[PDB]
RNA sequence: CGGCACCUUACGAGAAAUCAAAGUCUUUGGGUUCUGGGGGGAGUAUGGUCGCAAGGCUGAAACUUAAAGGAAUUGACGGAAGGGCACCACCAGGAGUGGAGCCUGCGGCUUAAUUUGACUCAACACGGGGAAACUCACCAGGUCCAGACACAAUAAGGAUUGACAGAUUGAGAGCUCUUUCUUGAUUUUGUGGGUGGUGGUGCAUGGCCGUUCUUAGUUGGUGGAGUGAUUUGUCUGCUUAAUUGCGAUAACGAACGAGACCUUAACCUACUAAAUAGUGCUGCUAGCAUUUGCUGGUAUAGUCACUUCUUAGAGGGACUAUCGAUUUCAAGUCGAUGGAAGUUUGAGGCAAUAACAGGUCUGUGAUGCCCUUAGACGUUCUGGGCCGCACGCGCGCUACACUGACGGAGCCAGCGAGUAUAAGCCUUGGCCGAGAGGUCUGGGAAAUCUUGUGAAACUCCGUCGUGCUGGGGAUAGAGCAUUGUAAUUGUUGCUCUUCAACGAGGAAUUCCUAGUAAGCGCAAGUCAUCAGCUUGCGUUGAUUACGUCCCUGCCCUUUGUACACACCG
């Protein structure tokens, strides 16, 4: 029986920050070498091999299993 | 007395409809076998042939 | 003879009311004069004619309209007559309400929302509506898709979900913003399509309820009246709680409703049995006068007896029984004796033909339709509000004092409820606490245990002693507990403290005839706490009627109608 009305201006969800070809930040193929691993994945018994953190400011998260370390 | 009430819906409105029925109370088989005020009558047994003062050795 | 008429009947006539003419008229003819041709316009205009005038006589059309009207039937309605019934009327009475305070609801006012429905009976302690989250439909802020399913776009080189820490935000809602992390074709955009709403529409509805009215009314078969719609049956009088019966009777016999019926209450020393009931005995045990008794405890083996008191299944019993009276000597009524019960034995449940703009779309996964449906009127979450008061109204209570307050002593009912891996039930009994409350056990899934719910009034014995007193308990201040995530706008109680109006209430008006009215408490409900409220129970226990139509209301008959969407015409 009233028309509702809002004052604080329409939000937009978040959305999946879409990255090109992610796995190529993870190794560095070196020519006539191994695997580089460099990413240091997260020793957590949940996620194993394949699964990385995220280089950020002062902390290293990875998304399987919400745990940082450092 | 067995009673159905069912609401019928149309494309206008609802149709409650109610089918109230009856089994004869004489066809009843385990309550009374007919309404409480019902009195039967049965019939009469008199005029018969009535003689002075007989007797009868079995 | 002539009249003015009147009564019955209908040979006959009539659409019928009716008619001795309105008959002798489709079996159409005694003579003759006048008049009408759907309703209005309209007895109007014009012309003529008569009149002092007012007016009379003669007298259209255009246009407009599907009806206007007659007699009667049913109903509805009446500011009409006659009857009947009723403590939702009165007579005679009892208790009240209406005076103050409070609780509560209503309108009103304010509000951010103070949600809203309902407004004589038939609105206002009602929505089982005693609202902290929830309820909530409202307000300020926040989320999610829990948008199924077909497609089109995108999409594995990733459609996209979840997200540590900080900022934001109330939030440790990754809600979003800084952040580069992690799952992967269930998923992202649009279309259809949906779906969900305490949104609106009870004046679009179902289903239920209330009301008419729980009043006693309703209906057909055959016959009779009538051309018919209809009517009689279904009614003067008496009787009954009653259309229930007697009776009268163009009616006769029937059906629904009422009554019967069912639940509950009473009686049963007559049955069936009762260790989840009791009793008398029987043990063993106790205190007193010792009289062998009076009181008790115990006894799931005293392997006692019984159903009488308590339970409930089978039954029985009352049908106005018998008698005195009045009555149409009928239906009944009134007085006795018996009886347990003689008011339908008491009180309730179900309850007719159709119907209401009675109430509810706020109970529904009951709904049609309008609104909306991703920044949701959906949900979820926090905080608020329904409580908010310049006012009037009602359902209740507290009382206004001595037929009383406190303080002791005594101390009897009945209806009911109560649980497990829970989300904590009834709680005893013991232990702490002035109180409220706190701790530890145990019984009971139940006639066992809670609980003999030892309820209060009440009876007694004391103070108080007419004072607003010690009647009354508003308004307010301090602490301790309880419940809940959360008690502030006191949940509630408890302890202390404050010590209000009220000294019986106007005009008015309500309920009620016997365990009834009225005092008095108790339980179940909503409920985690909250009962001044309802629903039921039990305790004490009356006054006066046992009549009437004076008021009011309803019903029936007569009557009237230009109403039938029925006087809100
Ligand atoms: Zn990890």
């Amino acid at each position: 029986r009233k028309k509702k009305v809002y004052t604080t201006p329409k939000k937009i969800k978040h959305k999946h920050r879409k990255h090109k070809l992610a796995v190529l930040t993870y190794y560095k193929v070196d020519n006539e070498g191994n695997v580089e691993r460099l990413r240091r994945e997260c020793p957590a018994p949940t996620c194993g091999a394949g699964i990385f953190m995220a280089n950020m400011k002062d902390r290293q998260y990875c998304g399987k299993c919400h745990l940082t370390l450092k | 007395i067995d009673i159905a009430i069912r609401h019928v819906l149309m494309r206008q409105g609802v149709l409650g409809i109610k089918v109230k029925i009856m089994k004869d109370p004489a066809a009843n088989r385990f309550g009374p076998r007919a309404l409480p005020d019902a009195v039967k009558i049965a019939e009469a047994k008199d005029e018969d042939e009535v003689i002075p003062a007989p007797t009868v050795k079995s």
